[PDB]
């Protein structure tokens, strides 16, 4: 989508099961995790809601310490949810947790409102949620869509902000 | 890329399953059958939301085998790449040839002839890599490649991207 | 299993000789060090988040 | 966009500690 | 500006973060202990951050010089204004290192010097004794 | 001996602002008084003179407003130094002055008039007079950290631990 | 009630943090607002929002003071000074801690020298999650299920339990669970006797 070219199908506006045109929601490697990660608990917690209407521990899951404890938790989810029949599930969410960018939801909400304070296109705002960049000029020739749209100095302040705001690991 | 679309699908349920736990089959169909797809109109099937609020619509007995077939719509999490995007990347392998770039589920490839003359191919390296005066990208290193052109499949979506141009390779 | 119990406790280990060492540095040179060379890295620009840093360190 | 604003916390409560002293001429 | 910006934003995060302990703290039932630590910590490093980006940029910071806007109205405001404009620190902490100097309490200079070679060599000597084991 | 800072410093008149009032003419008649208008600055040296030779944005609009401003000028242009120039007025209740001062460099090489260079800061606000941003804020960010030390030393002691459950309350 | 007391105290502590800590972001968001209006508008509070029209802090610029021995000697030399305190404050918290830390610890290991010096032995013993508790603990099974008989009404499992005020061990049946009290081995002490 160098050229914003999202065709039909992800069109800018869409029309919603309501009939309401709504603005194209895109999603980074952080929001995308956290959203997922978010339903597959929500689902465990229905089927153990529904195992105990047929006949605590959930607050450990969504805190991970290290990444490694992250992963092992991610793959007893899958386990205890997906039923280990979706390898590209899993190869997805591995991707997600090795090169997530930020692990905080705070974090990460921070993030959203510093790249859409300036009401850039949503394609351009998580395509930098997703990219860091240490120089405004390899943004704007990263991402061509950028360029003529920011002003140089905004793009770098952006940048270094969002570089600061990584979570150090 | 990820993106939150519209989405629904004609399931045939068989008759031996007629009883009163039908809507627990149908959920369970559309969950065991649906996530983690790959469909070329909208990409790989990531997620789907709101499993609670699965809609449903009145069953239309087939007249020739007996199975109900059900339109259940919902919204998905998908990914879908475009034409001339940028995606940083795990390096998966490495050949002469160029290298594979995974991206999400997919793979993109490069070939020698897309990187600037200034990245050459090192094998006596462990992994063999690509060596350039600032950038060195290998195994498990972020890489930031432009795809160019996808190929679409029924079950995968394939990817060759370029790195000809600057401020392209190691991040 | 056991191999895992034994990772974790090598990282508790280093994880234990890292903070001694941090501690004993901060503690050592928690008498601020002022000099004129530019190798040296010592800054305290603002006077009281000194302090803040410091039980920072203390809690941590 | 964003999340969510801030809460007003404004604190008039607050008595303040301006120091006076030079009043007398 | 740019560095007042990344300071309002940081501090503004860090003021979201704030709220999110106070609400999870005002809650008549406790969470479990591991919650409270991983909000203690973010929010702490937070603290941290702001202190480092604070500090990287005290010149902007001094450089700049305070006016009240033409627009903005005093006679209705000026509580308000009075309200941001004082800065002397609350009492507690003022007896609280008032005490901690009481208690504290050429000579200076050379124990100044003193503590300089304690300092070395106390980081020496732990160099040596974690050199003296192998801890890989 | 212990000084309170003069950028707390707050004066108080009251003959003065029952015998003559607050008005922007006299302004600088009730600043002359104060504490922080210093003796060694050209105002009092122009004020002896006169009284010797007795005996013997909003800026351009005060510039424009009153005679007294001009005299002003025409009396320190040829006095380089600290001195003492009104900032800004509105009636009836507040007014600020610039406190800035002025070395002419006459020098050849430089076309630029005399050098003007801030050094304080000075807001009347009623009868009342006031005088850094980053001492507010570290002073706020370190009583909030020591409000913190007692907060969680204080859970910590309400903390209690046991082996075969781990810590609770 | 001391701990209601000492929840409140922690409460209005954090509160007091906090009211300070607001006002550094109230002055701190004009700055953007009056460069960027619609970036600024979310930052302000509503009712600073109907205060005045945002465009308060404006770039300004003044020069540094010159400098000289007189202060960077004496800040130096006191945040020394606090950061001794520090250090002073760190010993005795660390102090404090590992006092309480040994204190706690070597009770437990006095529990624990009892528990393993009271414990004997061949018996089935394992781990069950209490119904009424839910935690481990463990049990033993001693009925005659696996040595031939056919009494479905009794599965013969014992829980052990601690005792906290004797400091021994007892045994809790699993469907004696109606009499809770000292007087189980008198109320349950059964017998079967023959008269002729």
């Amino acid at each position: 989508a160098a050229t914003l070219q999202l065709g039909q199908e992800f069109q800018l506006k869409q029309i919603n099961h309501q009939g309401e045109e709504e603005e194209l929601i895109a999603l980074n490697l952080s929001e995308a995790r956290l959203v997922i990660k978010e339903a597959l608990v929500e689902r465990r917690r229905a089927f153990k809601r529904s195992q105990k209407k047929h006949k605590a521990d959930d607050d450990d899951f969504m805190h991970s310490e290290t990444r490694e404890k992250e992963l092992e938790s991610i793959d007893v989810l899958l386990e205890q949810t997906t039923g280990g029949n979706n390898k590209d599930l899993k190869n997805t969410m591995q991707y997600l947790t090795n090169f997530s960018r930020f692990r905080d939801q705070e974090t990460v909400g921070a993030v959203i409102q510093l790249l859409k304070s300036t009401g850039l296109h949503p394609f351009e705002v998580a395509q930098l949620g997703s990219l860091a960049c240490d120089t405004a000029d390899e943004a704007k020739t990263l991402i061509p869509s950028l360029n003529n749209k920011i002003s140089d100095d905004e793009l770098e302040r952006i940048l270094k902000e969002l570089s600061n705001l990584e979570t150090l690991y | 890329m990820f993106f939150i679309k519209d989405l629904s699908l004609n399931i045939t349920l068989h008759p031996s399953f007629f009883g009163p736990r039908m809507k627990q089959y149908l959920k369970t169909k559309l969950l065991e059958e649906v996530e983690g797809s790959c469909t070329g109109k909208f990409g790989y099937i990531l997620c789907v939301l709101d499993y609670d609020n699965i809609d449903i619509q009145r069953g239309r007995i087939l007249p020739t085998d007996g199975s109900a077939e059900f339109n259940v719509k919902y919204r998905a999490v998908v990914f879908k790449p475009f034409k001339g995007e940028v995606v940083d990347g795990t390096v998966v392998s490495c050949s002469q040839h160029g290298f594979e770039v995974q991206v999400g589920p997919m793979k993109v490839f490069v070939t020698k002839h897309l990187m600037p003359q200034d990245l050459t191919f090192n094998a006596g390296s462990n992994p063999p890599s690509y060596q350039s005066s600032e950038d060195v990208i290998t195994i498990k290193s972020r890489i930031r490649v432009k795809i160019e052109g996808c190929i679409s499949q029924v079950s995968s979506i394939h990817a060759i991207g370029s790195i000809k141009e600057d401020y392209l390779g190691a991040i | 299993m056991s191999n895992q119990a034994l990772y974790e406790k090598l990282e508790q280990t280093r994880t234990i000789l890292s903070v001694k060492l941090a501690e004993l540095i901060n503690m050592t040179t928690i008498a601020d060090r002022n000099d004129d060379d530019e190798g040296s890295f010592a800054q305290e620009n603002s006077e009281l988040a000194v302090a803040t840093t410091s039980v920072m360190m203390v809690n941590n | 966009p964003s999340y969510s604003p801030t809460s007003p916390s404004y604190s008039p409560t607050s008595p303040s500690y301006s120091p006076t002293s030079p009043s007398y001429s | 500006g740019q560095a007042l910006d990344a300071v309002r934003m940081r501090l503004a995060q860090l003021t979201h973060s704030l709220r999110r302990i106070r609400d999870e703290m005002s809650k008549a039932e406790l969470p479990q202990w591991y919650t409270l630590q991983s909000q203690l910590n973010v929010t702490l490093s937070q603290l941290v951050s702001v202190t480092s980006t604070l500090q990287h940029f005290q010149e902007t910071l001094d450089s700049t010089v305070v006016y009240p806007l033409p627009k903005f109205p005093t006679t209705s405001h000026e509580s308000l204004v009075t309200t941001l404009l004082r800065k002397k620190n609350i009492p507690e902490v003022d007896e609280w290192m008032k005490y901690v100097r009481e208690t504290s309490g050429e000579e200076i200079e050379k124990l100044l010097q003193q503590d300089r070679e304690i300092t070395n060599w106390a980081r020496t000597t732990f160099r040596n004794e974690y050199g003296k084991h192998d801890f890989k | 001996m212990n000084v309170t800072p003069l950028d707390e410093l707050q004066w108080k008149s009251p003959e003065w602002i029952q015998v003559f009032g607050l008005r922007t003419e006299n302004v600088l008649d009730y600043f002359a008084e104060s504490p922080f208008f210093d003796k060694t600055s050209n105002n009092q040296v122009i004020k002896m003179q006169r009284q010797f030779s007795q005996l013997n944005p909003a800026r351009r609009q005060i510039l424009f407003k009153y005679p007294m401003y001009m005299q002003l000028e025409e009396e320190l242009m040829k006095l380089d130094g600290t001195e003492y120039v009104l900032s800004s007025v509105r009636e009836p209740d507040f007014w600020v002055i610039r406190k800035q001062r002025r070395t002419n460099n006459s020098g050849v090489g430089s076309a630029k008039g005399p050098e003007i260079i801030p050094l304080q800061d000075y807001y009347i606000i009623g009868a009342n007079i006031y005088q850094t941003i980053f001492k507010i804020v570290q002073s706020r960010l370190m009583s909030t950290s020591y409000h913190l030390n007692s907060t969680l030393e204080s859970l910590y002691d309400l903390i209690e631990f046991q082996p075969s459950q781990g810590v609770h309350y | 009630e001391q701990f209601v007391k000492r929840r409140r105290d922690m409460l209005e502590h954090i509160n007091l943090a906090m009211n300070e800590s607001s006002l550094a972001l109230e002055f701190v968001s004009l700055l953007l607002s009056s460069v960027k209006e619609s970036t600024g508008m979310s930052s302000m509070s509503p009712f600073l929002r109907k205060v005045v029209k945002p465009s308060s802090l404006n770039s300004d610029k003044i020069p540094y003071v010159a400098p000289t021995k007189k202060e960077y000697i004496e800040l130096d030399i006191l945040n020394k000074g606090w950061k001794l305190q520090s250090l002073n404050e760190s010993k005795d918290l660390l102090r404090a801690s590992f006092n309480k830390l040994s204190s706690i610890l070597q009770n437990e290991h006095d529990y624990w020298n009892k528990i393993m010096q009271s414990i004997s032995n061949k018996d089935v013993i394992f781990k069950i999650r209490d119904r009424t508790s839910g935690q481990k603990l463990l049990a033993i099974k001693y009925g005659y299920e696996d040595s031939g008989s056919t009494y479905k009404h009794d599965r013969g499992i014992a829980n052990i339990r601690n005792n906290i005020e004797s400091q021994n061990l007892d045994l809790i049946p699993h469907s004696s669970s109606v009499f809770k009290g000292t007087d189980f081995v008198h109320s349950v002490k059964k017998f079967l006797r023959v008269r002729i």
